[PDB]
């Protein structure tokens, strides 16, 4: 299909950036205890 | 001659013609092959048959040089024209096709003869679909090449 | 209809002979007696309608008209080709050894 | 897009320099 | 013979353009840089452990103590260049790592060239260059040089090929 | 361009003079050990 | 291959007389040709006018013809244009012009002949390289 | 007064044509039997206008000003030619030789560079009829040839040329060639230009004249690769007439 | 104290995070000017007529380059060695066409890096150090003068100076080889020995100190935690390293004296790079590498090719193709 | 027929709204040509915000 | 310029992924 | 009729004709406008003008 070329990177970063933010916060939480 | 056999006699299927960052299928390079055009026979004005000198795998580019059965240069496409002796125009070079899409055809206008001669350094000449994959015209390696590179 | 006019010329008598209307002055060295004196007159006298008009050049000696007659067989004339005669290219065409 | 990428990556390196120099782990003598 | 090999690799493989060779250069030049900078730093932060002008005699191969000042070297480079080593073990591991890693990367690139799997071209530049006779860069200029190396050196370099190239097909600029 | 020329002559002159004069301001004595 | 009298045998004059130089004479011409001509004619070309070389074929179609020892000696005494119509001693070293080309002062007939022989001999050795230019280097 | 090379070198004056006084408003008599020559013709362009190409709407193309980027290298000088008297009294200049071309590159707003071969090669310029004197109202109108900006040996960045060079796009071995033809096949253009010369000053003693000129010609087409631009050139000129 | 003495104390102060110094007073503006100009032109400069033949070379990212191919392009050959500041141009557009930014960048940069060198001396003096680090840096500095200043001086034009770009550097190297046989020049052969050997002795020294680190850590921690910044004791057994390396070759091929050992490390690459910088600087004056073309002939006088002749064939290919529209006469004399 | 607002331009009209209308490149948005906008071109405004 | 569309995503992730890896490790080192 | 005024009388330039995920400049949709084609007048076979 003739889909928007930047849909892919839009999607990849929309997943990656917020998810990574949460992972950083969780891992440094777990190693306090 | 079966097309399959003639297709093997084409440097675009040589896996040492590729590039490290030329990505994807070979069809993304020369195109999706579609037909053998036929074996091209080249002749000078004297009737004598000439042989395009083939591109060795080392060479990204290669001049067009035609020799006789003996390997004497008889025609070329010159760089500097001012003192050329062997030009296709001077030597009345023609091309005739046997087999393939072009069987029985003969071209005499030097521009056309020249383009078939530029393809003939690659071996047998084929019709390519370049539109479907937007092929860029540059040789890729085959899976034989990619496999070997990675495992080495 | 897109052609390289220099290649097209190689397919004319320019490809076989000294074109009196187009050929660089160094090709006159090919044949005895022509260079530099006659070559300079030949080139300087512009273009010719026929090869034999070169015998009519003002000031030839009898000996030069003779050398010229000995060598007519090695001359030809085709139309003037802008790309070969502009830039002073009949006197120097960028080629040395 | 390619010009922006090259310049983005170069820009980040220069930021890295600033933190690497002014916000380094301070070397201490014990 | 080895120089010929260098030039061969330039005109046929466009090997200067290969990122694996570029890493190799960085690790070799980087290694020489580390050699010079470390040797010089130690020679110019030595402690005065003797009373002579020749400082080589004030070092006993069994002494316990450092012979130069990590602390002063450190402050000097911190203030000259912005950062400095502070850990002598990391320093000498970094010195093995850099040139070793450099040569390994270059080896990888040559494995590719075994296969003519080169970084010869940039496709986007060739497409524009073909279409736009006014587009010139240092990349296209270097490719004209390689085209000269190949055609002028091939007949003598690879004689089993019996390459015969008339004067008229040899690529040449004006006059030269 | 005339304006730019002057501005750079002046700027360059000012920095060079700082340089010259600083090394004239008793530089040999600006060291940790012997203040001459 | 070696330097043999068949190779060292060159035309004395236009009429087909031939002479046969010694190894010594050939080596002398080379030395003198280096001393006096190579600055312009290295390898048989002509740096300051590349349209004229010292190939034997070229010297043959000179007026007067110069593919022999006497024509070449005569050129070194009294040089002319390719067609023979201009004397050019003012701008070409020659015995006639030894006052402005001092390197010709100490030369003699025997030397001139040695240089004539080197030039006629060298294309028989080197072939196309003589007069060829950088293509054949 | 006299000037030496050493007085002028590096000043920019070597690109300026000589000027005449404000009081040189005389007339140079032309004797029909006599034969004349221009011993020196100098043109110094002061401005380079380029015709903006309208959009589809075929509304209106103005000539926009441009910025010279190639410096004090623009002047034609040392041009000689016969000045001959025709039978209807008109004078005609036929250029023989001289420094009769300069390549010039100007830049348009937005960044486009326009090269052109500023030239009066083969100029043929003539007056109105029955010119018995050159006066401060004499005008020459003429035309000249504009050869291609590059001549035939010129190699493009991929090595393609007319009298030399590759004849194809060697970096795209199996590309369709038909799309690349305008760029692979070099063509050598030869066009004509028009020039008006307007004598405003005349020293009838010396036979020196001066004025302004306007010419129009085409710019570089990159040996056929793209369409040229129309260019209008304005400036000042100087000439000395001698009897020949 | 007075303003000026307050100012002098700030300049030469050893508590500044980065040392300023009198050399710093010239270094900082010149380096800033050069860096700023280099960054804007690498990204946005329009094409430059490097060879003076109205054939602009596009060097910047917005005009179709990537990181590898772009450059700040040398100034026009029509300019030669003439000085071309912005204020000599009729407009910025003219200055850009003719390669003005190259001249601005290289001149501010040679100045600033020369002052870098001086600054290395200056701070060593304020810290009580020995002075000669700055001598080590003179080898890279000298090399940078060679390709940006000396070589253009000898050849008459900054257009033949090294371009500020990755592929432009390669263009420079290939054309240098054509015009000078730098591979066949002993000083470049010393440069290669200098940096190969410097990398060698770098890997050696690193690997030998690393091999003889004293156990101060367990198998789960980086051994780097066994050294503490400023500790008085050494963290490796040089007697063990000499013992290992003396037996790898023989006992006297190996160093027993750290000071000799580290002077060797400083000296070897520095001298190498001096010689190769000297090599570019004297080929600037066309004293080129050895010429053995047709050095071997047979009894008849046939040329017996050697590898030197094969090199010459490559060189000829570079010669006849470089700057392909720029020569009207048969010798490329500069 | 191809004004700024057909081209997806967003900050350009705010610069033009208060009087920035030309480029250092020689063009203006009113179509005049060979103007010189001085330092407060579109480029210069952009550089100021970045500094 | 007719570059390769996936170049952008390849460069983006080449940077993003390993960088994030280091940041995660560094941050959880400081918080203990 | 100046083309600038006719172009305003065209619904492609009406900002209430877009979509939330139709991205980019207006020219990516109907294209880059080149020329006004002129004013269409429709008549039936009886010579009535229609609208
Ligand atoms: C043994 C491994 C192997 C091999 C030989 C192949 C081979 C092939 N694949 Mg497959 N592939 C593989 C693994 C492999 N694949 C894996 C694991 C995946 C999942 C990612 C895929 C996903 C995949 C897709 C999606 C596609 C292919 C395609 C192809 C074909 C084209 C390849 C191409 O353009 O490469 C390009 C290769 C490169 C540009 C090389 C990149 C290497 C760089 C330089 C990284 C190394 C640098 C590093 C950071 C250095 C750090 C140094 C530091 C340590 C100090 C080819 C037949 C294509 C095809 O035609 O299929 C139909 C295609 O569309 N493959
Ligand atoms: C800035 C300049 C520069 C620099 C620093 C380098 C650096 C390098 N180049 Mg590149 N090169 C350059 C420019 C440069 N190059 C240019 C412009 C070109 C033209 C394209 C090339 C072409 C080129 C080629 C063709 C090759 C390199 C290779 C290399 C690597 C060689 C590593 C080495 O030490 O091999 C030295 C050899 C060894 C380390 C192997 C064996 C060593 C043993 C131990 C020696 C034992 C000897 C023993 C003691 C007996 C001695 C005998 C004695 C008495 C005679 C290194 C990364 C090579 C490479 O990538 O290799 C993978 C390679 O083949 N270069
Ligand atoms: C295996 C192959 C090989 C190897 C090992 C070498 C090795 C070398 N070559 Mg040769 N070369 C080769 C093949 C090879 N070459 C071939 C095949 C050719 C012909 C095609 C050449 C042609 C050639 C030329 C023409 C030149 C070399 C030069 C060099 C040297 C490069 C390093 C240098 O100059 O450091 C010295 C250090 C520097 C140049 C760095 C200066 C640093 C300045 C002062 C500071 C910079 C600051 C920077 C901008 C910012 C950093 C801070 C930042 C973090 C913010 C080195 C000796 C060069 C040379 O000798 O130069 C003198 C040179 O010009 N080579
Ligand atoms: C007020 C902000 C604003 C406005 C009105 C515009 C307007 C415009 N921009 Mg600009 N732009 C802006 C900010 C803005 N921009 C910013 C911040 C950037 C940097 C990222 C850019 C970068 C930029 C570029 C690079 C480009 C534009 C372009 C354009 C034009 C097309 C816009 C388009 O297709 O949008 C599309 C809009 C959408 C697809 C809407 C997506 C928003 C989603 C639906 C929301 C996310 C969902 C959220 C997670 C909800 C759940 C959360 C909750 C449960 C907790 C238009 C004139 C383009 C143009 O034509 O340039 C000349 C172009 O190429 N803009
Ligand atoms: C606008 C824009 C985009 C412009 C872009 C311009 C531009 C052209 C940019 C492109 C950049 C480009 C692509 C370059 C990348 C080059 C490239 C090939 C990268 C190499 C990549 C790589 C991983 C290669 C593998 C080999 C590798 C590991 C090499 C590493 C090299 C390296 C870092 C060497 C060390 C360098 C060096 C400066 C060390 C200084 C150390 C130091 C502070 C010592 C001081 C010191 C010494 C002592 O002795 C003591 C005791 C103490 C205490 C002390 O302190
Ligand atoms: C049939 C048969 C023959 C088989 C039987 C096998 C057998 C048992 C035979 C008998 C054996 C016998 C001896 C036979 C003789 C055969 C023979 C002659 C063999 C020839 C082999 C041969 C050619 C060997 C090659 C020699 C080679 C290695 C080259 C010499 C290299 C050389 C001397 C290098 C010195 C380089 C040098 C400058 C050293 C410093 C390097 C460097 C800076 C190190 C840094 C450093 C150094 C330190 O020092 C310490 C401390 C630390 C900290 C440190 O950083
Ligand atoms: C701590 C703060 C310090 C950091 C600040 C960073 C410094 C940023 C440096 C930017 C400097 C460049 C500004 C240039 C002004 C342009 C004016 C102009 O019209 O020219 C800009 C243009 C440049 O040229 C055009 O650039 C355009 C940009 O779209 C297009 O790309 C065109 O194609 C290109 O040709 O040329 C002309 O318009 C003017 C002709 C020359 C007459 C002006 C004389 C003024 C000389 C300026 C000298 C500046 C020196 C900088 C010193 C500052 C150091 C602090
Ligand atoms: C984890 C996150 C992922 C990592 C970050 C992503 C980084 C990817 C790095 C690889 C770059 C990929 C190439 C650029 C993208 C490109 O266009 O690919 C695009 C190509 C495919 O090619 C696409 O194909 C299309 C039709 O299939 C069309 O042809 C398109 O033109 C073409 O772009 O992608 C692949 O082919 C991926 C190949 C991966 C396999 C290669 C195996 C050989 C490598 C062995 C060497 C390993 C040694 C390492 C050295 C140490
Ligand atoms: C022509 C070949 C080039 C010869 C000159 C090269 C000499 C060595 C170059 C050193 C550059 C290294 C960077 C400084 C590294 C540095 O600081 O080294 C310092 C090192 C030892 O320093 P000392 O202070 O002990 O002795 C040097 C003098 O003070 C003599 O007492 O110098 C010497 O060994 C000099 C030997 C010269 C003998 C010749
Ligand atoms: C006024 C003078 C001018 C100074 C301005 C320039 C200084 C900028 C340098 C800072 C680099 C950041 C340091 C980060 C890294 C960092 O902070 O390292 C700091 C580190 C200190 O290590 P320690 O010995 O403290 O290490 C103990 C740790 O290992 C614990 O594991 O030093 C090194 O490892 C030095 C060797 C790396 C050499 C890095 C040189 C990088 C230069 C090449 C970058 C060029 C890319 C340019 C592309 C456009
Ligand atoms: C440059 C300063 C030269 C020196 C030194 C020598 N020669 Fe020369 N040679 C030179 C030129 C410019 C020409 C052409 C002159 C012309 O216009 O005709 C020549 C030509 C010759 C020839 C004629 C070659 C032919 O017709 O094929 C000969 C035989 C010749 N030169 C010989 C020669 C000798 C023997 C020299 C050493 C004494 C010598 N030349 C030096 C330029 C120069
Ligand atoms: O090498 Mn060949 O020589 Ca020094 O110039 Mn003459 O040509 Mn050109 O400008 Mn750069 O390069
Ligand atoms: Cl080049
Ligand atoms: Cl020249
Ligand atoms: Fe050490």
């Amino acid at each position: 299909m003739e889909v928007n070329q930047l849909g892919l990177i839009a999607t990849a970063l929309f997943v990656l950036v917020p998810s990574v933010f949460l992972i950083i916060l969780y891992v440094q939480t777990e190693s306090q205890q | 001659i079966p097309e399959k056999l003639a297709f093997y006699d084409y440097i675009g299927n040589n896996p040492a013609k590729g590039g490290l960052f030329r990505t994807g299928p070979m069809n993304k390079g020369d195109g999706i092959a579609q037909a053998w055009k036929g074996h091209a026979v080249f002749r000078n004005k004297e009737g004598e048959e000439l042989f395009v000198r083939r591109m060795p795998a080392f060479f990204e580019s290669f001049p067009v040089i035609l020799t006789d059965k003996n390997g004497v240069v008889k025609a070329d496409i010159p760089f500097r024209r001012a003192e050329s002796k062997y030009s296709f125009e001077q030597q009345g070079v023609t091309v005739s096709f046997y087999g393939g899409e072009l069987n029985g055809q003969t071209f005499t206008d030097p521009p056309t003869v020249k383009s078939y001669a530029r393809k003939a350094i690659f071996g047998e000449i084929f019709e390519f679909d370049t539109e479907t994959l937007n092929s860029d015209g540059i040789f890729r390696t085959s899976p034989r090449g990619w496999f070997t590179f990675a495992h080495a | 209809e897109l052609v390289n006019v220099v290649d097209e010329k190689l397919g004319t008598a320019y490809g076989e002979k000294i074109d009196l209307n187009n050929t660089n002055i160094a090709a006159f060295i090919q044949y005895r007696g022509l260079y530099p004196t006659l070559a300079k007159l030949i080139v300087k006298n512009a273009p010719y309608e026929s090869v034999e008009d070169v015998l009519n050049i003002p000031g030839l000696t009898e000996r030069q008209k003779q050398i010229l007659r000995e060598n007519l067989e090695h001359f030809t004339v085709t139309e003037v080709e802008t790309a070969l005669v502009e830039g002073g290219d009949r006197y120097n065409n960028g080629l040395y050894k | 897009m390619e010009t922006i990428t090259y310049v983005f990556i170069f820009a980040c390196i220069i930021a890295l320099f600033f933190f690497a120099i002014f916000f380094r782990e301070p070397p201490r003598i014990t | 013979a080895i120089f010929r090999f260098l030039l061969f690799f330039q005109g046929f493989h466009n090997w200067t353009l290969n990122p694996f060779h570029m890493m190799g250069v960085a690790g070799v030049l980087g290694g020489a840089l580390l050699c010079a900078i470390h040797g010089a730093t130690v020679e110019n932060t030595l402690f005065q452990d003797g009373e002579g002008a020749s400082t080589f005699r004030a070092f006993n191969p069994t002494q316990a103590e450092e012979t130069y000042s990590m602390v002063t070297a450190n402050r000097f480079w911190s203030q000259i260049f912005g950062i400095a080593f502070s850990n002598k073990r990391w320093l000498h591991f970094f010195m093995l790592f850099v040139p070793v890693t450099g040569l390994w990367m270059s080896a990888i690139g040559v494995v590719g060239l075994a296969l003519n799997l080169r970084s010869y071209d940039f496709i986007s530049q060739e497409i524009r260059a073909a279409e736009d006779p006014e587009f010139e860069t240092f990349y296209t200029k270097n490719l004209l040089l390689n085209e000269g190396i190949r055609a002028w050196m091939a007949p003598q370099d690879q004689p089993h090929e019996n390459f015969v190239f008339p004067e008229e097909v040899l690529p040449r600029g004006n006059a030269l | 361009m005339e304006t730019l020329k002057i501005t750079v002559y002046i700027v360059v002159t000012f920095f060079v003079l700082l340089f010259v004069f600083g090394f004239l301001s008793g530089d040999p004595a600006r060291n940790p050990k012997r203040k001459d | 291959a070696e330097l043999t009298p068949e190779v060292l045998t060159v035309p004395l004059n236009s009429e087909g007389k031939t002479i046969t130089l010694t190894e010594k004479q050939y080596l002398e011409g080379k030395r003198l040709f280096q001393y006096a001509c190579a600055s312009c004619h290295v390898g048989g070309i002509t740096k300051t006018n590349p349209s004229l070389d010292l190939r034997t074929e070229t010297l043959a179609l000179a007026t007067p013809p110069r593919d022999n020892i006497e024509g070449l000696v005569d050129y070194m005494k009294n040089p002319t244009t390719y067609d023979g119509e201009q004397e050019i001693a003012e701008v070409h070293p020659s015995l006639r012009s030894a006052d402005i080309f001092p390197k010709m002062r100490n030369l003699t007939e025997k030397d001139l002949v040695a240089i004539a022989g080197h030039i006629l001999v060298e294309p028989k050795i080197l072939g196309d390289k003589w007069g060829g230019g950088k293509v054949y280097y | 007064q006299t000037l030496t090379y050493d007085d002028i070198v590096g000043t920019g004056l070597a690109n300026k044509c000589p000027t005449l006084d404000d009081t040189a408003r005389g007339a140079y008599p032309i004797d029909s039997s006599q034969t004349y020559r221009i011993a020196r013709l100098c043109l110094q362009p002061t401005t380079f206008l380029v015709k903006e190409e309208p959009k589809n709407k075929r509304q209106e193309a103005e000539f926009v000003p441009t910025k010279l980027v190639t410096r004090e290298t623009t002047s034609l000088d040392q041009i000689q030619g016969e000045l001959k008297v025709n039978s209807d009294g008109s004078l005609t200049f036929v250029e023989e030789d001289g420094i009769d071309f300069q390549p010039v590159t100007v830049q348009m707003a937005g960044g486009e560079r326009i090269p052109l071969l500023f030239t009066v090669k083969n100029l043929v310029a003539s007056t109105q009829p029955n010119v018995t004197s050159i006066t401060t109202s004499t005008d020459f109108k003429g035309e000249f040839n504009v050869p291609s900006y590059r001549t035939a040996n010129f190699l493009d960045p991929k090595g393609r040329g007319l009298a030399s060079g590759y004849d194809s796009a060697i970096a795209l071995p199996q590309a369709k060639e038909e799309e690349l033809a305008r760029a692979n096949v070099k063509r050598f253009s030869l066009t004509k230009g028009q020039i008006s010369l307007n004598v405003a000053k005349v020293d009838g003693r010396t036979g020196e004249i001066a004025g302004t000129f306007e010419s129009e010609q085409l710019s570089d087409d990159d040996m056929g690769a793209h369409e040229p631009h129309e260019v209008k050139i304005q400036g000042v000129f100087y000439a000395s007439i001698e009897p020949a | 104290a007075n303003l000026w003495e307050r100012f002098c104390n700030w300049v030469t102060s050893t508590d500044n995070r980065l040392y300023v110094g009198w050399f710093g007073v010239i270094m900082i503006p010149t380096l800033l000017a050069a860096t700023i100009c280099f960054v804007i032109a690498f990204i946005a400069a329009p094409p430059v007529d490097i060879d003076g033949i109205r054939e602009p070379v596009s060097g910047s990212l917005l005009y179709g380059n990537n990181i590898i191919t772009g450059a700040v392009v040398p100034s026009s050959n029509a300019i030669g060695l003439h000085f071309y500041p912005i204020w000599e141009a009729a407009s910025l557009d003219e200055w850009l066409y003719n390669g003005g930014p190259y001249q601005l960048i290289i001149f501010h940069f040679l100045l600033g890096a020369s002052c870098y060198m001086g600054r290395q001396w200056e701070l060593s003096y304020r810290l009580g150090m020995r002075p000669w680090i700055c001598v080590a840096y003179s080898a890279p500095l000298a090399s940078a003068f060679a390709v940006f200043l000396i070589y253009p001086i000898g050849q008459g034009s900054f257009s033949d100076g090294m371009p500020l770009g990755i592929s432009g550097t390669f263009n420079f190297m290939i054309v240098f080889q054509a015009e000078h046989n730098i591979l066949m020049h002993p000083f470049h052969q010393l440069g290669v020995a200098g940096v190969f050997g410097g990398a060698l002795f770098c890997a050696m020294h690193g690997s030998l100190v690393t091999s003889s680190l004293i156990r101060e850590t367990t198998e789960t921690e980086s051994a780097n935690y066994g050294y503490k910044f400023g500790q008085e004791e050494e963290t490796y057994n040089i007697v063990a390293a000499h013992g290992y390396f003396g037996r790898l070759i023989f006992q006297y091929a190996s160093f027993n004296n750290s000071r000799s050992l580290h002077f060797f490390l400083a000296a070897w690459p520095v001298v190498g790079v001096w010689f190769t910088a000297l090599g570019i600087s004297t080929m600037a004056f066309n004293l080129n590498g050895f010429n053995f073309n047709h050095s071997v002939i047979d009894a008849k006088g046939n040329v017996i090719n050697t590898w030197a002749d094969i090199i010459n064939r490559a060189n000829l290919g570079m010669e006849v193709m470089h700057e392909r529209n720029a020569h009207n006469f048969p010798l490329d004399l500069a | 027929l191809n004004p700024m607002w057909r081209q997806g331009m967003f900050v350009l009209p705010f610069m033009a709204r208060l009087g920035v209308t030309g480029s250092w490149s020689g063009w203006s948005i009113t179509g005049e040509t060979g103007i010189d906008p001085g330092f407060w071109s579109f480029e210069g405004v952009a550089l100021a915000h970045i500094v």
